[PDB]
RNA sequence: GAAAUUGUUGAAAGGGAAGGGCAUUUGAUCAGACA
RNA sequence: GGAAUACUGCCAGCUGGGACUGAGGACUGCGACGUAAGUCAAGGAUGCUGGCAUAAUGGUUAUAUGCCGCCCGUCUUGAAACACGGACCAAGGAGUCUAACGUCUAUGCGAGUGUUUGGGUGUAAAACCCAUACGCGUAAUGAAAGUGAACGUAGGUUGGGGCCUCGCAAGAGGUGCACAAUCGACCGAUCCUGAUGUCUUCGGAUGGAUUUGAGUAAGAGCAUAGCUGUUGGGACCCGAAAG
RNA sequence: GUCGAAUUUGGGUAUAGGGGCGAAAGACUAAUCGAACCAUCUAGUAGCUGGUUCCUGCCGAAGUUUCCCUCAGGAUAGCAG
RNA sequence: AAAUAUGUAAGAAGUCCUUGUUACUUAAUUGAACGUGGACAUUUGAAUGAAGAGCUUUUAGUGGGCCAUUUUUGGUAAGCAGAACUGGCGAUGCGGGAUGAACCGAACGUAGAGUUAAGGUGCCGGAAUACACGCUCAUCAGACACCACAAAAGGUGUUAG
RNA sequence: GCCCUGAAAAUGGAUGGCGCUCAAGCGUGUUACCUAUACUCUACCGUCAGGGUUGAUAUGAUGCCCUGACGAGUAGGCAGGCGUGGAGGUCAGUGACGAAGCCUAGACCGUAAGGUCGGGUCGAACGGCCUCUAGUGCAGAUCUUGGUGGUAGUAGCAAAUA
RNA sequence: AAGGUAGCCAAAUGCCUCGUCAUCUAAUUAGUGACGCGCAUGAAUGGAUUAACGAGAUUCCCACUGUCCCUAUCUACUAUCUAGCGAAACCACAGCCAAGGGAACGGGCUUGGCAGAAUCAGCGGGGAAAGAAGACCCUGUUGAGCUUGACUCUAGU
RNA sequence: GUGGCCUAUCGAUCCUUUAGUCCCUCGGAAUUUGAGGCUAGAGGUGCCAGAAAAGUUACCACAGGGAUAACUGGCUUGUG
RNA sequence: GCGUUGGAUUGUUCACCCACUAAUAGGGAACGUGAGCUGGGUUUAGACCGUCGUGAGACAGGUUAGUUUUACCCUACUGAU
């Protein structure tokens, strides 16, 4: 019959990296997680306790609870035609801080600095990002760069 | 035959209930006949009040013992204390209860 | 007689008629599953600051 | 052909007129339709829409609720407006001297307001006194205290009231409600 | 009335609203509460938890009159006094002239204390009373008399 | 004294069915305004 | 060395022929042309003229011609089917009523509500009037013995229509019902703590607990009527082999 | 085929429905027999076949999930008003 | 170690400063959580769109499906059996493929005028027996997707390389 | 590349047919032209949405009016209407000087369910509007009862000597 | 428990099988006589053999013949026509083909062939002709007859 | 450290029985046996969301099914 | 284009022999053809044997006996007005 065990189809997902087996480095256990931090989930195959289910591999959530060796993460899961909130009790070895927003905090700091320096001098602070714009006009010189003519090559075998 | 969120029903109609349906179409008719019966009885019986005198008794049970109502009849001791016999009282319009 | 066993055809189209709705977010979320010792002390911290204010 | 992003010929889903055939209620709707069109006062639009509500959407407002609202800071001399029925409440022993405008007053509610020195007026009298809702206070009754609401959303771990006829020991307290009988919800 | 039913609208539509495929048969699924544990289990486990099984202990020949005891809260206590006399007693809060309330005569068994009563002495006669209800009556200067 | 069905008389069409839709010709028949 | 032309593009350049359409019905607008009066192609057609005034136009009907058109109803992934019922016509012919209920809506009264079991009365199965009860609601929670809902402006926080103050406005401040999320308090159950006192085993004050309830926290219900839905009944109509 | 006999036949009489009768075919028991006919229970039940009667307007599907002696059926979620 | 699909973030429920509560935590007012008070407005934190957003009750029918492109399992194969994504038929007429449930175009209130789609313009049949450069002669030529079939191997037939 | 050999099936036969050979065939390029319930503009009907208008003295504020967009549909849902038997109210309604019914390739109104009129036949009752009520609408069910066809002046009306 | 004895046989009992040999014929899956490791013969579930008898099942021979080579002719009564009398089955609408596509075998649809009133006697190609809600097969939480240490009972004893 | 390094190794109602609390009830009032409740386990349903169940019909029956087999026809051509 | 046979055994299609012959080729037409026939076979109910089953009964094993209905209609065809 069919098999739908807890760790089914996880042959490669939970493997260690090549030449990266063994004990976990100490910086994993020294990081500090607080309620409200954004973390991403990546199960470590050598730690069988506090291991997330395979569905949450590669998912990002928000910490809501902090315990002795584990944290609680909030995950929104799409079930049917709606999203339901899932609460996971995961050990710290299976998570890490998310860099998707640490850079955003830098832009928040930079916006305030540019907002303040323009507060006394210039109107229209212009603190909004823009997408890539079409290129402006330019002049290309041929001094030492005379164009060289190219032609299609004939067919050859060279086997 | 169970569907949706509905209360459980207990309708007792698994017998030949349609053979024993009693509709009181004659409710108005019986009221007229009862009034006719009381009128004919009063004119026939005597100038007496058409009903016997009843005593006052305490209702039983802790739920109703706070009220008094009309009982069956006066006791033998109550009748004797009033100054007449039970045999004579029954013929004069007084209900007598011996128990 | 035999019949079809399983298919997910037309299921996504049904889900997009009224569904695919993100959850509504609330401030002051539920404290269910939070450490009981933290909640026990957090209750006393709120009582004290209410008296002060 | 047009690729439609939404349903066509869709009604607004809000009542534009009362469902009742009360001739006197229609007169009030006609009065406040005129006012809402030619006053640009937010009060008149609220009152007009409230006249379209059904019975369950207009819960009764007791006099005790009126007295509590008058205890608000700066609301002692405001006119209480209830689009519905004002009922009596004997649990309170002191009542202010306010003015109350409502569609209907019960016998107890009207007597209690008048005995305290106040007055009970209709909605058309309110319009003459306050055409733009000056110094008014709108009070609405509680909708979720209705008996039907407690059965809505029934299901596991929802904590709702089951739809049952007879309540007692032998009525839906067995397996499914306690751990000693199979499981608990 | 029959002229407002959907039967009049279904005239000339073959299936009369019951569908062509499923049809309207006699008793698909059984009669009454049939299949409550086999093919109607889901609709019974939800919407009706606790239906199957027995819980308590039996009571042979139960009489409901033994358990008659209507409850009255203190916030409704003054309603038992007629309205024409409430005003004088409220404004004449004093001893030696405390109104007497016979709760049993009004059809109640036990006095419960939920609301707040005026600070007026009242004599309350009842069969049963809760501990909190008695305290609030005495705090206003009243007394509780036990009757039977 | 209805229909199915039938007789007579009158009109019309008909080269292996008949019946129908849009448009106009031909025949028959008919209402409206003469302000 | 100097032009022309082709190709591509622009013109708030000019101008001829043909077809379809005329919606609206006092005035109001925006412009143009003029010193001005006024005029105009400027928020939708007017002017001039002829024939006929009846079967002439048109309607109806039969027929002809051009093109198109397979037999309806039904089950079905799929019917014109070599799938089933139907020769023709008239009349009859299939979701009804009842008991108990869910949602919604209308009406009366409202912490109450229900006159019609019965009584009174009558122009007599109608209409009119009425006592006491009873039903439901106003208290819940436990298997039960039982106990029984305010620390506080009937709590705090966040969002809230409307109203109030100021302001030309925008906005700011104040108050914030209903409703939504959350933290507390109160009542019952469960597990603990066990005060003053005692028929020395009774009594259970006080203070708690990732526990539990269809609760409290200025009541909302009762009655009647209607569509729709549910169950028992012959139960939308007709149909077994049987017992 | 048989034709003096285990022969053919009239009338009388006996055996009645889970019973009869059978030189035995499940044959016969009033054109009815691997359980007669008649009335009633009875409008017996049917997840199965057929049918289900006026017009216009607006919106508009599903053959997929879990459970069921569930596989021509229901409950449940979804889609629809 | 791709491509395509896939999680989160792009602010007022935010950032910054100062200091209030606690029985939790720390050697320690240390930290954690929740707050008081002050400052920062909508180029207030990318793009485009938004027949308005949010929410609740109740109930119908359905729970036999099938087809096409791409991915793909069993099978020699099948108009065979079974899955994945999307679009369709069923529930749908209309123009085209002679004819056809699914292909192409395009989806439909009643009319008038104009322009087109896919497909076509010798005649049937509305529209060039149009223009231009080549190729092909078959005693079983050929003629338009889905589609209604043809192969290996050959020819001093003819054409170009 | 094109053509040919390789290349055999049963009724007569199908580039759709005729037919077509510097094509009306094959590959490719450039223009003109034909026509869908699609697109553009206009009218009309309906639906939905956003608005204007109570002022008396002239009738519908569920009225009237302005603006924009939209229109496929089985199973199924909802809404507005048409028709039938009977009931309360009203039109002091119609009628032996002809009610009801029936016939009528005669007329008018409505998108439709239907409504109205004329003519013929006929002989005693019947209708509009506001409401109440249901044994209220048929093309089918090898439907029920009754009536009637094509088949068809057909099969046939020939054992038992006349 | 005993291992088929006396007998009998490709037998109405033998799968292989049209078994092998002999006989019968020009030619024999037939018939008969033998042979027997007999799938799976056998002794009152009776074995073997039997004169007579049989509308019983088979093979051959003689006579006989229209069974046939190979058909022909004659009689009566029909059919046929007339006078009188006068039904039924069946019927969605109907009735010419070829190919195509289509629910994969068309009277209708598409493209072609074609196509002239009204009819009589024959005829069995077609109308997937008519006669019956398939008796075969499967499905249904539909039956009945019969059987048995199926489940549960019961008269009797 | 709240069993086996991780991914499988298992079971409702009714009834019986055990453990706990020695608590609640037997409804005219009490004591002692007995019985019934409260909380947590065990006895098992493997068709494992869990009816208690042997055949035969060639004497056969009914409701249906081309959702499904025994002929043609169609697709396919391994095999021939 | 024109022909492709007569027989023994078998219900047989198939197969195998005898013989003649110029030759005794292979196939289709709803595995052509039952309102054209025939009914030997298969495939209802009777009966027998062998093997199997406790039994009722089973056997694509053998054996014997077992109802073959209707054309007058349309078209097609053959002739005839
Ligand atoms: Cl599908
Ligand atoms: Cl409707
Ligand atoms: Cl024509
Ligand atoms: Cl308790
Ligand atoms: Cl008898
Ligand atoms: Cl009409
Ligand atoms: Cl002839
Ligand atoms: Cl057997
Ligand atoms: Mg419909
Ligand atoms: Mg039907
Ligand atoms: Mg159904
Ligand atoms: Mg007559
Ligand atoms: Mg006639
Ligand atoms: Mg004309
Ligand atoms: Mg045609
Ligand atoms: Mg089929
Ligand atoms: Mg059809
Ligand atoms: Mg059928
Ligand atoms: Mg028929
Ligand atoms: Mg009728
Ligand atoms: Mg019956
Ligand atoms: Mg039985
Ligand atoms: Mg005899
Ligand atoms: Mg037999
Ligand atoms: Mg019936
Ligand atoms: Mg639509
Ligand atoms: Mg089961
Ligand atoms: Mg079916
Ligand atoms: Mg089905
Ligand atoms: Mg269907
Ligand atoms: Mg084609
Ligand atoms: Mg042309
Ligand atoms: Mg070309
Ligand atoms: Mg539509
Ligand atoms: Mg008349
Ligand atoms: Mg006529
Ligand atoms: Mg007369
Ligand atoms: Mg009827
Ligand atoms: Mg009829
Ligand atoms: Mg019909
Ligand atoms: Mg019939
Ligand atoms: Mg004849
Ligand atoms: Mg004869
Ligand atoms: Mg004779
Ligand atoms: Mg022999
Ligand atoms: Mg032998
Ligand atoms: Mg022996
Ligand atoms: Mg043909
Ligand atoms: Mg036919
Ligand atoms: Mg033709
Ligand atoms: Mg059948
Ligand atoms: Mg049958
Ligand atoms: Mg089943
Ligand atoms: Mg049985
Ligand atoms: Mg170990
Ligand atoms: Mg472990
Ligand atoms: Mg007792
Ligand atoms: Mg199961
Ligand atoms: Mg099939
Ligand atoms: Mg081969
Ligand atoms: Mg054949
Ligand atoms: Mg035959
Ligand atoms: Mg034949
Ligand atoms: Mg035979
Ligand atoms: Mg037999």
């Amino acid at each position: 019959g069919k098999s739908h065990g807890y760790r089914s189809r996880t042959r490669y997902m939970f493997q260690r990296d090549f030449r990266k087996h063994g004990a976990v480095h100490l910086s994993t256990y020294l990081k500090v997680y607080k309620v409200g931090d954004i973390v991403d989930i990546k199960a470590n195959g050598s730690i069988q306790k506090g291991m997330p289910h395979k569905f949450y591999q590669g998912k990002t959530g928000v910490v809501y609870n902090v315990t002795k060796s584990s944290v609680g993460v909030i995950i929104n899961k799409m079930v049917g035609n709606r999203y339901l909130e899932k609460r996971l009790n995961l050990r710290v070895e299976h998570i890490k801080h998310s860099k998707c927003r640490q850079e955003f905090l830098e832009r928040v700091k930079a916006n305030a600095a540019k907002r303040a320096e323009a507060k006394a001098q210039g109107v229209a602070v212009q603190l909004k990002r823009q997408p890539a714009q079409p290129r402006e006009s330019r002049i290309v010189s041929t001094e030492g760069n005379v164009p060289q003519t190219l032609a299609p090559v004939p067919y050859e075998t060279f086997i | 035959a169970i569907s949706k969120n509905l209360p459980i029903l207990k309708n007792h109609f698994r017998k030949h209930w349609q053979e024993r349906v009693k509709v009181h179409f004659d409710q108005a008719g019986k009221k007229v006949s009862r009034r006719n019966a009381r009128a004919t009885r009063a004119a026939k019986i005597a100038p007496r009040p058409l009903d016997l005198l009843r005593p006052v008794v305490r209702a039983p049970t802790v739920k109703y013992n706070r009220k008094v109502r009309a009982g069956r009849g006066f006791t033998l001791a109550e009748v004797k204390a009033a100054g007449l016999t039970a045999a004579y009282a029954r013929t004069i319009g007084i209900a007598v209860d011996h128990r | 007689a035999k019949s079809k066993n399983h298919t997910a055809h037309n299921q996504t189209r049904k889900a997009h008629r009224n569904g695919i709705k993100k959850p509504k977010t609330y401030k002051y979320p539920s404290l269910k599953g939070v450490d009981p010792k933290f909640r026990r002390n957090h209750k006393h911290a709120l009582h004290g600051t209410a008296k002060a204010l | 052909g047009i690729d439609h992003t939404s349903k066509q010929h869709k009604r607004s889903g809000h009542r534009t007129a009362p469902k009742s055939d009360n001739v006197y209620l229609k007169l009030l709707v006609k009065l406040y339709t005129f006012l809402a069109r030619r006053t640009d006062a937010p009060f008149n639009k609220v009152v007009l829409k409230a006249l379209f509500l059904s019975k369950i959407n207009r819960p009764p407002v007791s006099v005790s609720r009126i007295a509590r609202a008058l205890k608000q800071e700066g609301a002692a001399n405001k006119t209480v407006v209830v689009v519905g029925t004002v009922t009596d409440d004997a649990r309170i022993f002191e009542f202010p001297k306010t003015t109350v405008a409502a569609l209907r007053f019960t016998a107890g509610a009207r007597a209690k307001i008048v005995k305290a020195g106040g007055e009970c007026i209709t909605l058309d009298q309110l319009a003459v006194r306050a055409p733009k809702g000056q110094n008014t206070l709108i009070l609405r009754g509680p909708r979720n205290s209705r008996e039907a609401v407690r059965h809505f959303g029934m299901g596991p771990h929802k904590g709702k009231a089951p739809r049952i006829l007879s309540t007692g020991r032998k009525f839906e307290r067995a397996r499914g409600r306690r751990r000693s009988k199979g499981f608990k919800v | 009335p029959s002229r407002f039913t959907k039967t009049r609208k279904h005239r000339g539509h073959v299936s009369a609203g019951k569908g062509r495929i499923g049809k309207h048969r006699k008793h698909p699924g059984g009669r009454g509460m049939a299949g409550g544990q086999h093919h109607h289990r889901i609709n019974m486990d939800k919407y009706h938890p606790g239906y199957f099984g027995k819980v308590g202990m039996r009571y042979f020949h139960k009489q409901q009159a033994h358990f008659w005891k209507p409850v009255l809260n203190l916030d409704k206590l003054w309603t038992l006094i007629p309205e024409d006399k409430r005003d004088q007693y409220l404004k004449s809060a004093s001893k030696e002239t405390a109104p007497v309330i016979d709760t049993l005569a009004a059809g109640y068994g036990k006095i419960l204390g939920k609301g707040r009563i005026p600070n007026v002495p009242v004599i309350v006669k009842a069969r049963f009373v809760s501990k909190l209800a008695e305290e609030k009556i005495r705090a206003a200067g009243g007394v509780v008399e036990l009757i039977a």
